[PDB]
């Protein structure tokens, strides 16, 4: 409500996710997605911006061992 | 400390380790078996009574050694069942050896044995199970045994294990009957004593489990209950127990 | 003459200008968790009759579990 | 200068957008709105230049700066861990705005005895101060670390510590911009092979390049004064090499 | 988190293999990284040859092994453990061809291997070996395969795979290419393969740097590309 | 219990065998697989979900089979459950061997519970830190056995391991009905991982396997892609 979102960026497509996120992790990716829109000196946070931070805050296994699963 | 191995003696002369595995037998089930001429009972109890457990055993407490002898388990479950297995092998092979059924004694004699071995040796974890054992002879006819995870045994009339030991059998002995056990007061006292050392009340029928064993013509058919007859069973429990009130 | 006692922050007690500014709006969702802690921790300092009025103390701790964030 | 270090173009980058934005030029952050990001990960080889890097920020935004090791502030006596942690952020409150350099946090970040719950209690303590209560503040940290694997999940947060910057050793080209701003002031009229010291100088890290400058001076003291040849650079590399290992 | 770790066979409070995870930050320590791809007709895969000195004799440096006429493997960790896991294989593939009558598919190989390490990860007698094995091999019906396999004993298939200290940039960057997909030639299979160490290395690949094994369905076998093979390769990189 | 936790033949003060769980806990942070027993056959289905697209999906099979009639789910270590997969598949044909006709589940289950006993009882080798869920189709009636480390093997009629375990019991009891049939235990046990794959359902993500009249038989990636799609 206060982050300036492009009218393109549609919230429902990431809040229908299947993925158990967080409150914490939801602030994550907006407050990591308006950086990322800051980095390439746009004022608006688009969509693509929203979406690779999506890909970022999920991805929390990374490491791993893949012996574990 | 003097509880890091099984084959350590404490200061004081106490296998600390076998203790320890006596002890835990209170995270055990609750198994009874009732004073009883011309027959014997053991009575377990099923914890695990979810609604998800298909049932496909009806004796996952209640297991037959011989012919003439059954035994019920109280203790780990990998345990219970390398236990039991060896105890079917060894009434099997004595049959085989001998062409005459285990006589009770030697078997349990031959678990307590397999036991206690586990408690001298080293690198071998003392089995933390006991058991008891129903069964018939022609030496001393029906007997009630009591093993011990200390390779300890010994005969007996009326006792229990698992959670609530002691409840149950201070509750055996407040109406310990001697002579006067007919197969019926038997059942009526294992209802009646398993409707107190188990916290649950009303002693559903699907969560408890009585075998039974009996002479009959010579061949000693080993019982278990279905659930027809332990609701009924139940069910005079609890009619009996609604005369009890009166007093008031 | 008898000084007025000294105990404005001795263990860190909020002063008036170190408020979290956090608007209860501002939290997203958390309606049924909101209205039992302020069942117990804002509604008795304030309405207090309406508890004396059933016969009832009010509760005087909560404990607030979960995932983190 | 950020030009002191060399080869870190990216990586200095990355910091600087991380942390000297929200204490220079916080109007940006503000119009977007989003919290301005607080606290940098660097990880990487020991001694490859984390501690410069920090300090060459703390330099340009002209402020004060404070450095710590992070394995002396777990002491044996239960409690003082995360009060030192306290003490630290209590200390930033007052004098601000603070570059809080935290060395390596393995010990800190990242089960069933009283000294391992210690360990959780100042990792708790930790990212309370950072993240939560009180005040949220301006200050900025520049928390280093040596092997990342290590390190909590709940650690690496956007408001809490993101941004995991590589600083891997000294990159194959950033060794001659290294030897070009520690071996510059040293005065050399001779000519030099850079090539042939950097391809001698497999796995170094950046301050192995000073102490290599050092002892060639070191050398030209124990002799006529002037550096003049390279094999003085070659046995300097050698000596930082078997001598240092 | 250090934990219980120091015996491998006692399990951490959590439930993770502390002994058995540090195997695999044993992988990486010998500084050198190998690439494999899989291609639409060909396998391929690029490891570090770093010789530090003059005096090396650079035939016998070469990380990639031949197990068998069929299946050639590339090896990411310490040398020794590296060398006796291509000898085990040796053993284990000549014992298949002679008990079933005809060569070992790749993924058999290695389902093997893992099936060994996994026994020293649990029996506490033997230190678990730190090095991967990366596999490849035409099987008919199936055409090339790669197999990543560890010492944890977790074998799957790879249509590319990375092992080494940039093992994760490497990954990261085949999952930047496989999913544009385009036509997997042979060329493209060992461009692909070449990009990727680059890329991770930042490296010009002087043509002393590196070793290239391929094996292709057309040719059946596992051959080491030459030095001036490479050579054109890297040209045909370039432009 | 605090300093006896690293030895599997020593007894807590309470008598605890702590190593036994801990290896359950690692069986609890495994892939989420679920089996249910259907009036008509068995369904076990778990989530082969690899870190990266560079995997081979057809590679490694979870759903795998040890006879014509029982197959294999596992959540846990994987390199521990093809070692017990490949001695549950020796003593099957042990057994076939022996008595000429196909092992009975409860038999197998009892034996491979055995073979996860024999490691729980010396020290210097480690407990299978995998839970099995086996089916099988014998003498007309559907099983459905669970085997864990500790080598206690239970008789579950539905259930599911792995993370988020406890929500998948919960989904289960809810939309688990004694009377369904196998072309809704299907729909059931991929509804059953729903609730904890993060994630879209690719038929090369959810391998399930049916226990049916015919035979265990785990599914093509396309039947799978059409229950998905009916399901969706
Ligand atoms: N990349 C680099 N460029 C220039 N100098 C470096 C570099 N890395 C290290 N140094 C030198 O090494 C000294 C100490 O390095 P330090 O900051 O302690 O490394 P780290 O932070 O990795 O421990 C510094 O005084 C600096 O002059």
């Amino acid at each position: 409500s206060k982050m300036n979102l492009s009218e393109e960026v549609d919230l429902e497509d990431y809040v229908a996710r299947p993925d158990k996120i967080s409150g914490a992790d939801i602030n994550s990716i907006c407050q990591e997605s308006g950086m990322l829109a800051v980095r390439e000196n746009r004022y608006i946070v688009l969509a693509k911006d929203f979406e690779k931070a999506y890909k970022t805050v999920i991805k929390k296994d990374e490491q791993e061992h893949e012996f574990y699963k | 400390r003097y509880d890091s191995r099984t084959t350590i003696f404490s200061p004081e002369g106490r296998l600390y380790q076998v203790e320890y595995a006596m002890e835990a037998i209170g995270h055990a089930g609750t198994c009874l078996g009732i004073l009883a001429n011309d027959g014997v009972l053991l009575a377990a109890e099923r914890r695990n009574i979810h609604k998800l457990l298909d049932e496909v055993f009806f004796s996952e407490k209640i297991y037959k050694l011989n012919e003439d002898m059954a035994c019920s388990v109280a203790g780990i479950t990998s345990d219970a069942n390398v236990l039991t297995n060896e105890l079917r092998l060894i009434a099997q092979r004595y049959l085989l050896q001998y062409q005459e059924p285990i006589p009770c004694e030697q078997l349990v004699t031959a678990l307590c044995d397999i036991k206690q071995a586990y408690t001298q040796f080293g690198g071998k974890r003392p089995f933390g199970v006991s058991l008891l054992y129903i069964g018939w002879d022609k030496h001393y006819g029906f007997q009630l045994y009591q093993s011990d995870p200390s390779g300890n045994y010994g005969g007996w009339k009326a006792t229990c294990i698992g959670n609530n030991s002691a409840a149950a059998v201070s509750m055996l002995k407040q109406d310990y009957k001697e002579g006067e056990m007919t197969l019926k007061s038997a059942l009526a006292l294992a209802i009646k004593v398993l409707n107190k050392t188990m916290d649950v009340s009303k002693l559903s029928a699907e969560k408890v489990e009585i075998a039974t064993l009996t002479r009959e013509n010579g061949k000693t058919v080993i019982r278990v209950l279905k659930q027809k007859e332990v609701e009924q069973l139940i069910k005079k429990h609890e009619e009996e127990e609604a005369k009890a009130e009166r007093e008031k | 003459d008898v000084l007025p006692p000294e105990a404005d922050s001795s263990i860190m007690m909020l002063t008036s200008d170190q408020k979290p500014d956090v608007m209860y709006a501002d939290i997203g969702g958390m309606d049924i968790q909101k209205q039992e802690v302020r069942e117990a921790v804002e509604l008795p300092l304030t309405h207090f009759e309406l508890y004396k009025q059933i016969g009832i103390d009010p509760p005087r701790g909560v404990l607030m579990y979960g995932p983190p964030g | 200068s950020y030009s002191e270090i060399g080869g870190l173009s990216e990586q200095i980058r990355e910091l600087r957008e991380v942390i000297e934005l929200p204490l220079t030029n916080p109007e940006l952050f503000q119009r977007v709105g989003i919290i301005p990001p607080k606290g940098c990960l660097l990880y990487g080889p020991p001694g490859t230049g984390k501690t410069l890097l920090a300090r060459a920020v703390a330099s340009q935004l002209d402020c004060n700066f404070l450095k710590v090791v992070s394995s002396s502030i777990v002491d044996k006596y239960i409690g003082e861990s995360a009060r030192l942690i306290r003490e630290m952020f209590n200390y930033a409150r007052d004098h601000q705005p603070c570059i809080i350099f935290m060395d390596e946090i393995d010990a800190i970040g990242g089960e069933g005895t009283s000294a391992d719950r210690e360990i959780q209690r100042t990792l708790m303590e930790l990212l309370n101060q950072m993240d939560g209560f009180d005040t949220l503040h301006r200050v900025k940290m520049i928390m280093a670390t040596n092997r990342p694997d290590t390190l909590d999940p709940a650690l690496l947060r956007p408001g809490r510590l993101d941004r995991k910057i590589h600083i891997d050793l000294p990159n194959e080209q950033a060794r001659l911009d290294i030897l070009k701003i520690h071996a510059g002031p040293i005065t050399k009229h001779g000519e030099i092979d850079y090539e042939a010291i950097v391809k001698l100088s497999d796995g170094f890290n950046g301050a192995d390049l000073r102490n290599v400058c050092t002892e060639a001076g070191m050398f030209a003291i124990r002799a006529d004064h002037d550096f003049v040849v390279q094999e003085d650079f070659m046995k300097a590399v050698r000596k930082v090499a078997d001598s240092k290992k | 988190s250090a934990g219980f770790d120091r015996h491998i066979t006692i399990f951490s409070p959590e439930g993770r293999l502390y002994q058995v995870e540090y195997a695999f930050k044993a992988i990486n320590q010998g500084g050198l990284t190998s690439v494999a791809v899989r291609g639409k007709d060909c396998a391929v895969i690029v490891t570090q040859k770093k010789v530090p000195d003059k005096l090396l004799d650079s035939s016998t440096v070469t990380h990639l092994f031949k197990i068998t006429e069929n299946i050639g493997c590339v090896m990411t960790g310490m040398t020794a453990d590296s060398r006796s896991q291509v000898q085990r294989a040796r053993y284990e593939a000549a014992n298949w061809k002679y008990k079933y009558g005809y060569e070992i598919p790749v993924d058999m190989l290695c389902k093997r291997i893992a099936d060994i390490s996994q026994v020293y990860t649990q029996n506490a007698e033997m230190r678990p070996l730190g090095c991967c094995m990366i596999l490849i091999g035409i099987d008919e019906e199936q055409g090339p395969q790669v197999y990543k396999c560890d010492p944890a004993g977790y074998y799957c298939g790879f249509k590319a795979t990375a092992a080494g200290v940039k093992q994760t940039e490497s990954t990261s960057f085949l999952e930047k290419k496989v999913k544009k997909k385009f036509d997997w030639t042979f060329e493209q299979t060992v461009e692909t393969a070449i990009t990727c160490l680059s890329t991770v290395l930042s490296i010009d690949f002087k043509p002393s740097e590196i070793e290239v094994g391929v094996v292709t369905v057309e040719n059946p076998k596992f051959r080491i590309l030459t030095e001036a093979e490479i050579d054109a390769h890297l040209v045909a990189l370039a432009e | 219990e605090r300093g006896y936790s690293f030895s599997l033949t020593t007894f807590s003060p309470s008598g605890k065998l702590v190593q036994i769980e801990y290896a359950l806990a690692a069986v609890a942070g495994g892939a989420p697989s679920v089996g249910i027993k259907a009036a008509n056959g068995v369904v076990l289905a778990t989530e082969k979900k690899q870190k990266s697209i560079l995997y081979d999906e057809r590679s490694v099979h979870k759903v795998e089979p040890i006879t014509k009639h029982i197959g294999l789910v596992y959540s846990g270590m994987g390199p521990d459950y093809r070692v017990l997969v490949h001695r549950a598949r020796k003593l099957a044909q042990q057994y076939y061997l022996v008595y000429q006709e196909p092992i009975p589940t409860a038999q197998l289950v009892q034996r491979v519970a055995s073979v996860m006993q024999e490691y729980t009882q010396s020290g210097g080798v480690r407990p299978f830190g995998v839970s099995l869920l086996i089916c099988g189709w014998n003498e007309g009636r559907p099983y459905l056995f669970q085997s864990d480390p500790s080598g206690a093997y239970f008789a579950w009629k539905a259930t599911a391991m792995g993370k988020n375990y406890v929500n998948g019991k919960t989904f289960l009891e809810k939309r688990y009905n004694e009377d369904l049939e196998l072309e809704d235990a299907i729909h059931t046990a991929i509804l059953t991982l729903k609730e904890s794959f993060e994630g879209q359902m690719t038929e090369d993500n959810i391998e399930v396997g049916i226990c049916n009249e015919a035979g265990f038989r785990r599914l093509t990636p396309t039947e799978v892609k059409d229950y998905l799609a009916a399901i969706a």
